[PDB]
DNA sequence: ATCAATATCCACCTGCAGATTCTACCAAAAGTGTATTTGGAAACTGCTCCATCAAAAGGCATGTTCAGCTGAATTCAGCTGAACATGCCTTTTGATGGAGCAGTTTCCAAATACACTTTTGGTAGAATCTGCAGGTGGATATTGAT
DNA sequence: ATCAATATCCACCTGCAGATTCTACCAAAAGTGTATTTGGAAACTGCTCCATCAAAAGGCATGTTCAGCTGAATTCAGCTGAACATGCCTTTTGATGGAGCAGTTTCCAAATACACTTTTGGTAGAATCTGCAGGTGGATATTGAT
């Protein structure tokens, strides 16, 4: 039967998502996640869907821009593999924790 | 009687612009071309987003600017995209770019 | 009411391994999950405690889109589109 | 009820004159929107804080100007600018 | 003339530590950190007052600021502090 | 009888509430908020006085140099977030030296 | 003139950073980093005091620079 | 009597860390500055204080770049900083 | 490892200026008393829009198999960069003086605020119009194995 | 080097959700008269800040030697990607109830606005006090071989 090459499918879906716009976090369990930390910080809150979808857009370009640096890290070490090591790396330059 | 944007030869409302001045509490005191220059400098960097995204949507054959075309005109004019450092555009995605390294060998 | 409980885990790995897809991302350790269900978990949290704070500053129940934004803004965030 | 303000006449008209035929979603006119509040913010901040270090009251056309020297990058400083003096030469010509 | 927080900043330093002096420059630094902190407050205070429309800035704006501002311990205690300040100014 | 005394503080309350309404922030300004934001001065300038003066002489000098301050602030957590994107002229660096480096 | 700053001063520099071995390339690299740094706070700071219609440039012109481009300096007046 | 390669190293970097002295000398670092500021304003003039507080900024600027740096060169599996490094470091920082 | 021989670092005590701290006097805040407005907390209620539910269907998450190629581990040479002695030169200290800015006031024309009245442009709705989303089959392009 | 298997590039069409246009109310410019500051022209003064200029004392440029680190090369176990069967749960789209915004008023606690009055904090001055900043023995640290 037939069969891609491991690595090539990869940079298929690079193209593919980074061609398109849409969110890749599913909706509903993001919401789930934001009212648990949201009712953890306050009890009885509610949400308009505008701010979940805020929330979500905010979440998933700093996700994506982390992403990117991590990798640059990652090609620093010459790997290809992207690593925790690497997001910590990225985090601390950046000065998120330090 | 004349709006002071006709005056000022400007599409941008230099009144409500003046409006926001006085009520933002910047200072006490607003003369009478700062809202005039600054409603001049927002029109103007409107245009020429507007143009760089025009132009993106018609690389993209669409009638219509979506968030897409104005996220791909911010970063690949770098100025904007300086000026939009840190900011982020909802729905509008990033550039299409792969590091070298990680093409086929 | 529900409990909620472990939602963390709902940010599946597929959709994790997308978004550094879109990173340009081409290979991905199995210990990146975790990690990145974590820095999501921290930004998460601060841009929500923030936004909570100007929520119940306005004497308000209901956390508006605007209340995001001005949390965003102030972690250096800036988002456009739901400027309002 | 409730009336809310906007950019949104204003970047239409800009839009219709840089390019007659394209249209723009309310999406893209949302991120227009707080592009120019933001763009705003800034100017007008940084303009105060100006004005507040020379123990100056009023905000001039010229510490717009100068908000803008320290805001805009290179060309559209550059253009920012004269579209600002001329606007406002335009003006004083009431 | 030029006005600045150094006597204050030196009446405070005799109350934690009596018998211990201060360098100029480092009481520049205070003064320089003071007059942050200040503008940080007041700032967040006024973008707090500008985004319900309120055209005065209570203590209550200072307070949320103050939790915006401040990481956690830091910022339960001068919250406090605050509190107690003011219920003892209208104490008289 | 004046209004720091009246609030049991060191930092001048009237002087911040002259500084707010003159700062542009708003129209009006609080009869308590230039006490609280006074208090909140008077209570950070104490802690770093306090950690800055333990830290001074750990290193046997009397007079708080900016060294001092800057030890207090970076070992410190709180205040080092605080303070994050701030520079003490004269502090120096924290001593630190990665493993790595390290021989044997 | 830029080459006023000298090897043996960016190496001290980088002995405070903790940096432990250097490349030859990371002077010439670091006279241009420094050159752009102080380019882009000269330049704000000169604005500054052109906009106060001064010729000599203060100290707060350089603080409010600073501050202006993220690197908030204490102890010279803001 | 020779020191190790290496030890010397460690050395400075102890003292310097120790210490809170400017480390680039005052009058080159003038010159530059007054060459730099004079491409933007014809004959300006200068605090001493605005002078000093340049140094302050820029050697700390330039310390925590290094800091960074290193760091950027420690996650390559090396002990010698380079342009590589400093490259990495500006550029997650968004200075670039 | 703990035997020596450089060098290095440290810790003790001795000592003044180059700074800190503590005082005799003043303009400008800061406080006080007396009226004048007003922002907004309180209350009531019209009205979005938020929470929640149902049901069903297909997108997509999860878990397993399997082997490709990645990253980790190791070896070794070549050359890059640290240590150091060496010698000149640009630094730093520092006394200066001539001056040119910057900071201060005194009048006062020009500009901006304030208050009321007129006018219209901007908005919210509804009526109207049309890109293009989301489907289709068809010719390329790419990738993989043989 | 050639021939499938599959993903991808487009052009086709077209009804509908979203964008555009059209139309009466009305908050907010705009116009006009009059009250209130404002920020630079003349005139001026005293901190700064330069510009030479004479000197030493340390820092740097420089050239030589080599320790060892960087980066190329090779090796291999095992991890992470690709394909798929299985089936769960997130969609989609509707329909509610009602919480709780947010528009409208409605008094008063609390702010502002001058008008005097009192205190303080800022400067230029005396009379303090402390860390450099050397010199010296002893313990560390480092590097080599009785
Ligand atoms: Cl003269
Ligand atoms: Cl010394
Ligand atoms: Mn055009
Ligand atoms: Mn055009
Ligand atoms: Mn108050
Ligand atoms: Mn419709
Ligand atoms: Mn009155
Ligand atoms: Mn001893």
């Amino acid at each position: 039967p037939h069969r891609y090459r491991p690595g090539t499918v990869a940079l298929r879906e690079i193209r593919r998502y980074q061609k398109s716009t849409e969110l890749l976090i599913r909706k509903l369990p993001f919401q789930r996640l934001v009212r648990e930390i949201a009712q953890d910080f306050k009890t009885d809150l509610r949400f308009q869907s505008s701010a979940v979808m805020a929330l979500q857009e905010a979440c998933e370009a700093y996700l994506v821009g982390l992403f990117e640096d991590t990798n640059l890290c990652a090609i620093h070490a010459k790997r290809v593999t992207i690593m925790p090591k690497d997001i910590q790396l990225a985090r601390r330059i950046r000065g998120e924790r330090a | 009687a004349k709006t002071r944007s006709s005056r000022a030869g400007l599409q941008f409302p230099v009144g409500r612009v003046h409006r926001l001045l006085r009520k933002g509490n910047y200072s006490e005191r607003v003369g009478a071309g700062a809202p005039v220059y600054l409603a001049a400098v927002l029109e103007y960097l409107t245009a020429e987003i507007l143009e760089l995204a025009g132009n993106a949507a018609r690389d993209n054959k669409k009638t219509r600017i979506i968030p897409r075309h104005l996220q791909l005109a911010i970063r690949n004019d770098e100025e904007l995209n300086k000026l939009l450092g840190r900011v982020t555009i909802a729905q509008g995605g990033v550039l299409p770019n792969i590091q070298a390294v990680l093409l086929p060998k | 009411r529900k409990v909620l409980r472990d939602n963390i885990q709902g940010i599946t790995k597929p959709a994790i391994r997308r978004l550094a897809r879109r990173g340009g991302v081409k290979r991905i350790s199995g210990l990146i999950y975790e990690e990145t269900r974590g820095v999501l978990k921290v930004f998460l949290e601060n841009v929500i405690r923030d936004a909570v704070t100007y929520t119940e500053h306005a004497k308000r129940k209901t956390v508006t889109a605007m209340d995001v934004v001005y949390a965003l803004k102030r972690q250096g965030r800036t988002l456009y589109g739901f400027g309002g | 009820r409730s009336r809310k303000e906007s950019y949104s006449i204003y970047v239409y008209k800009v839009l219709k004159q840089v390019h007659p035929d394209t249209g723009i979603s309310s999406k893209a006119m949302g991120i227009m929107n707080s592009f120019v509040n933001d763009i705003f913010e800034r100017i007008a901040g940084e303009a105060s804080r100006l004005a507040h270090y020379n123990k100056r009251s009023t905000i001039t056309s010229r510490e717009i100007q100068t908000a803008v020297r320290l805001l805009l990058p290179g060309e559209l400083a550059k253009h920012a600018v004269s579209e600002g003096t001329k606007a406002v030469t335009k003006y004083t010509s009431s």
